RNA sequence: GGGCACUCUAACGGGACUGCCCGCGAAAGCGGGAGGAAGGAGGGGACGACGUCUGGUCAGCAUGGCCCUUACGGCCUGGGCGACACACGUGCUACAAUGCCCACUACAAAGCGAUGCCACCCGGCAACGGGGAGCUAAUCGCAAAAAGGUGGGCCCAGUUCGGAUUGGGGUCUGCAACCCGACCCCAUGAAGCCGGAAUCGCUAGUAAUCGCGGAUCAGCCAUGCCGCGGUGAAUACGUUC
């Protein structure tokens, strides 16, 4: 997995937003491409609709899922199954 | 005293390394024979169809052959004489002591 | 869907390449576009000459450019006008010294892709498919031709249904790498689909 | 869909990762080659040209 | 063996070296 | 259970035999062998009963195992399975993990095929 | 006093000398048997020389290089009986005859296309 | 084939004994063409022989096989409506052939662990008359002679 | 030191022509001998007949015309081509002792290599990292080949067979490994005891089996493909099917 003498990656601009409301004012419904972005311990509380193709799924993070990534709880598949 | 010839017509090639050593000899003094380089082939494999039919290819190779040369006994009477060569085309060639 | 090409079947055993030089692991795919870009032009400005095959040799910042056509007149124009035009908007994309000569064609006809070329005009001109097919063979074997063959294939005379019709004259074998036989396939452009021009020319065996 | 793409191509990428190969000459996608800058279709077409220097059909 | 990868074969297998393949 | 729990066969090498225990593999063999300087050569059977505890002992204090040991890689899983992320729902489902195959092939998360 | 013949079979070659000696064998530097430790095929290469009795009569140097062993010992072989004629021109019966003063070009066939090997070809299903 | 007879490769004599059958009898052991691998387990296999009888098992192995020689099989004809097991007498290269294909077929069938055992316990037994080796043969040589109603049908 | 003997290399040549003997022959040829490294096309290669399958390919390119014209065009972020109760095809590994493991000891080739090949040193169980010499490469590097051998262990178990699966722990590349990369280490070790009807390949350095290179390539899901050699069989009565 991503190094760690590269440090936990963030695009940066999902970034700003999240620590923009941890001071000024959490919290709102972003709505994010960012799914590389790593979750971060400045984010939980926080709504960030993330994106998959075709929607942003709202997901409400929590002490107990972070060090996955945004790709990892807004599913690219839907699947009732078969028959 | 190192003179090394290349190119991909080995006849051509040849036919070069033979007037530097024709040449050189005259003029003197020693000469180290031409010694074949071997070659370096560079070999591309295509399928013959454009498009399916792995089964049917065609290969196509480039032969790099290489001859090195040289000049026990210089003398520059060799030397300036050597700046005036009508060398072939299809050879690269360089020289070094 | 078979048929092996006759002239990377005769580089170096019966007919010799045309562009002539080596480079290294590092201009050589250079070159190549450099190379291939100037026929492109040439075979634009030139087929009105009458173009046949133009080797190309390399050197050192420099590049020999040799043109085989049977009119020369037209390429060079007054006193090397048209060809002393050339020598400006030539260098000016491929940039190096840069020579351009111009050799005489003993006869054309002579020349398969020559000789295709013209048919392919022809047929462009609305004539009789059939017939010059078979004239050109007759006019290769009058041309002290001892092997001659054209085929052309295609949506012939307007016809929706294609097919494919050709003649020969003389000895042709295709199997006979001492025998040069040169070749050439030209071209049509029509309004009513495109002709492939086949057209193939033993000269004689060494 | 084409055009774009040869031209796309060309220009110099925002990453290294997305500069990728093409045929300058045909444009084909795949089955291209570095040392020639041609598809792999091309390439049997001027090797039996013989327009590719010193390289020749293959045989042993 | 081949297909294994705790051993020097299957990581000769898949032209590797680690514990059990030492360069 | 001879052997901190579970009752490891006999007449085998210890080395080997330990590898019957969840979470004791060849890795972890020369190490208590090593810690405990007791030759993997000889059998367990043939071992002694200081030996025994020796060897019992410190493997039973440097590591997890057996019991204990299923019970963590579950509430890592049950976790993922409660969280719902990706590899959430490949247990959730009971389909491949690691990018694996899903048209074909991975029949042993989805076990002999069933009928339709 | 000297005898050199050489000897190849396959990707292998060989430079054999024989010389006066008790039967030792120098091949690449060890003994004879110690560079071929546990090759039953061993001792065939030596068969020659033992179809005119030099067994013991001679020493030998040896070099090899080129492919495996199973192509350098025929190769030994090959230039050994070579050299016997240079030391019996009329040594050639006794060998040929058995056919050991013999090269045989039973090479490799080159992996050809659309087979998995030079004959080998890729299952199907017909139908 | 179509063309003429085949031709017989006659092979090289070993290098222990001298004989070419020797040389054909290790090809049926060679597995993966491993010579060295196979030509142990019979030079080995001819230890233990030895060991446990004290003649020559160059002989040994020269007799359990024409023990294990088949003087008649039967082969199908299916002449009109029907295949017959018509018997033919078997033929030398064959005979050799098929004797060289069980005792192996037989020893490999063998429960003793090691190659060279197996290998060698077959080469005793057909020298006294023991051994599946020798049921292959027996009982193919009879039901030829169980079908001699067919040997008409010969060819 | 020197030396072209030799190995090797790469250009030019010799060489097999059924050309000599006996033989059945009308001739053409067939059998056999000797000589020759090699014999009756030397082993293979590339070489594909007028032609067939209205065979494949407007998705490489070309081109007939028809259709799209703030869109049926173009750039971008995300996302699919990796889905998944099933039904085939082509492989990898296997189910073991002519075997698995550990260590130790030799033997290829054709290739590739300049923000490339990576010596030697050192960190770490390691992938790898960091230093650093050398090579425009018959020098120098990748690099070790493996099967093999010499020793020791495994004593017939779903095992020291198999490495699927999963957790855990990282590397490396890349802007970015979540769907989706591979390399390293730990623990877990699932099915499988030679596989029904049916079916494939190969005739000699072949099948079998071991491993190695290269193209595509930032890394690569490659067991592929094209190539490279190592060791090395069985069998062909015959032509009914
Ligand atoms: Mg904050
Ligand atoms: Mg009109
Ligand atoms: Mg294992
Ligand atoms: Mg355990
Ligand atoms: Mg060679
Ligand atoms: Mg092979
Ligand atoms: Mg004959
Ligand atoms: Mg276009
Ligand atoms: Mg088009
Ligand atoms: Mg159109
Ligand atoms: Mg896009
Ligand atoms: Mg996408
Ligand atoms: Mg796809
Ligand atoms: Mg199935
Ligand atoms: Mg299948
Ligand atoms: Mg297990
Ligand atoms: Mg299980
Ligand atoms: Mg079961
Ligand atoms: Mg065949
Ligand atoms: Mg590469
Ligand atoms: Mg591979």
């Amino acid at each position: 997995p991503r190094s760690l003498k590269k440090g936990v990656f963030v695009d940066d601009h999902l970034l700003e937003k999240v620590l923009e409301l941890n001071a000024k004012g959490e919290k709102r419904l972003i709505k994010t491409w960012s799914r590389r972005s790593t979750i971060v311990p400045e984010m939980v509380g926080h709504t960030i609709a993330v994106y998959n193709g075709k929607q942003h799924v709202p997901v409400y993070i929590t002490e107990n899922m972070v060090g996955h990534k945004l790709g990892e709880f807004a599913p690219t598949r839907t699947y009732r199954g078969h028959g | 005293i190192r003179i090394k010839l290349r190119g991909f017509d080995h006849k051509t090639l040849d036919a070069s390394a033979q007037k530097i050593v024709e040449a050189a000899r005259r003029s003197g003094a020693q000469v180290s024979g031409p010694i074949p380089l071997p070659t370096r082939v560079r070999r591309f494999t295509v399928i013959r169809g454009p498009f399916k039919h792995k089964d049917s290819r065609e290969h196509f190779e480039l032969r790099t052959h290489n001859r090195l040369v040289d000049i026990i006994n210089p003398n520059r009477k060799t030397i300036e004489q050597l700046m005036t060569l009508d060398l072939p085309t299809g050879v690269e060639i360089e020289i070094k002591t | 869907g078979n048929k092996i090409h006759p002239i990377g079947f005769r580089l170096g055993i019966t007919r010799d390449w045309e562009s002539r030089w080596y480079a290294g692991k590092k201009q050589y795919r250079h070159l190549l576009l450099e190379d291939q870009r100037i026929r492109g032009l040439l075979e634009k400005e030139l087929y009105s000459a009458g173009l046949a095959r133009v080797d190309i040799e390399r050197a050192a910042d420099n590049v020999a450019v040799t043109v085989h056509v049977a009119k020369p007149g037209v390429v060079i124009g007054r006193g090397g006008e048209r060809i002393r035009v050339l020598r400006e908007e030539l260098a000016k994309l491929t940039g190096k010294n840069v020579a351009l000569n111009v050799q005489e064609v003993q006869n054309p006809n002579l020349s398969a892709p020559l000789v295709a070329q013209r048919v392919a005009e022809q047929i462009e001109r609305r004539f009789a498919v059939r017939r010059a097919i078979k004239q050109a063979v007759q006019r290769v074997m009058e041309s002290g031709a001892k092997g001659a063959k054209v085929i052309v294939s295609g949506r012939i005379g307007g016809a929706e249904q294609a097919r494919t019709e050709w003649a020969a004259q003389g000895r042709v074998p295709l199997h006979t790498l001492r025998a040069n036989i040169d070749y050439g396939f030209a071209l049509a452009r029509t309004t009513y689909g495109v002709l492939g021009v086949k057209a193939y020319i033993f000269l004689g065996e060494v | 869909a084409r055009k774009a793409l040869i031209e796309k191509a060309k220009r110099t990428p925002k990453f290294k990762v997305r500069a990728y190969t093409r045929c300058v000459r045909c444009g084909r996608a795949r089955s291209v080659y570095r040392f020639f800058g041609l598809c792999r279709i091309c390439l049997r077409e001027l090797a039996h040209k013989g327009q590719l220097p010193g390289v020749r059909k293959a045989s042993w | 063996g081949k297909g294994d990868r705790r051993t020097r074969r299957g990581k000769i297998w898949r032209g590797t070296y680690g514990k059990y393949r030492p360069r | 259970a001879r052997i901190a729990g579970v009752e490891i066969p006999r007449n085998k090498r210890v080395d080997v035999a330990l590898t019957y225990i969840y979470g004791i593999g060849k890795a972890r063999a020369k190490e208590a062998l090593e810690k405990t300087g007791i030759n993997p050569a000889t059998r367990v059977k043939d071992l002694t009963e200081a030996e025994v505890v020796r060897l019992r002992e410190y493997v039973e204090n440097t590591w997890k195992l057996e019991g204990e040991l299923r019970a963590e890689v579950a509430a890592n899983i049950k976790r993922l399975m409660d969280i719902g992320c990706y590899r959430g729902l490949r247990h959730r489902r009971g389909l491949p993990v690691r990018g694996q195959r899903t048209r074909t092939n991975a029949r042993t998360r989805k076990g002999p095929r069933k009928t339709v | 006093e000297q005898y050199y013949g050489t000897g190849r079979r396959k990707e292998a070659v060989a430079r054999v000398f024989l010389r006066p000696g008790n039967g030792k064998v120098t091949v690449n530097g060890q003994d004879f048997n110690e560079y071929f430790q546990g090759l039953v095929r061993a001792v065939a290469a030596l068969e020659p020389l033992r179809a005119v009795d030099a067994l013991g009569h001679f020493d030998a140097y040896i070099t090899v290089r080129g492919g495996g062993k199973s192509g350098q010992i025929d190769a030994i072989k090959l230039g050994i009986a070579r050299a016997l004629v240079q030391y019996n021109p009329d040594y050639r019966a006794k060998l040929k005859p058995l056919g050991f003063l013999t090269r045989d070009a039973r090479v490799v066939e080159r992996k050809k296309y659309g087979k998995h090997k030079a004959r080998r070809a890729p299952q199907y299903s017909k139908r | 084939a179509r063309r003429r007879r085949a031709e017989v490769r006659q092979l090289q004599p070993d290098l222990v004994y001298g004989d070419v059958l020797v040389t054909a009898f290790i090809n049926k052991i060679m597995r993966d063409g491993k010579k060295n691998l196979a030509a142990r387990i019979f030079y080995d296999a001819c230890k233990i022989i030895q060991e446990k009888t004290g003649q020559e098992p160059l002989k040994v192995f020269k007799q359990a096989v024409e023990n294990v020689k088949p003087r008649m099989e039967v082969r199908s004809r299916r002449v009109g409506g029907a295949n017959y097991q018509v018997p033919m007498e078997v033929s030398p290269r064959r005979q050799q052939s098929l004797a060289l294909r069980w005792l192996v077929q037989a020893a490999n069938q063998r429960p003793e662990r090691r190659a060279a055992v197996r290998i060698a316990h077959e080469l005793m037994d057909a020298a006294e008359g023991k051994g599946g080796a020798v049921k292959k043969k027996e009982d193919v040589e009879r039901m030829a002679e169980a079908n001699r109603a067919y040997a008409h049908y010969r060819w």
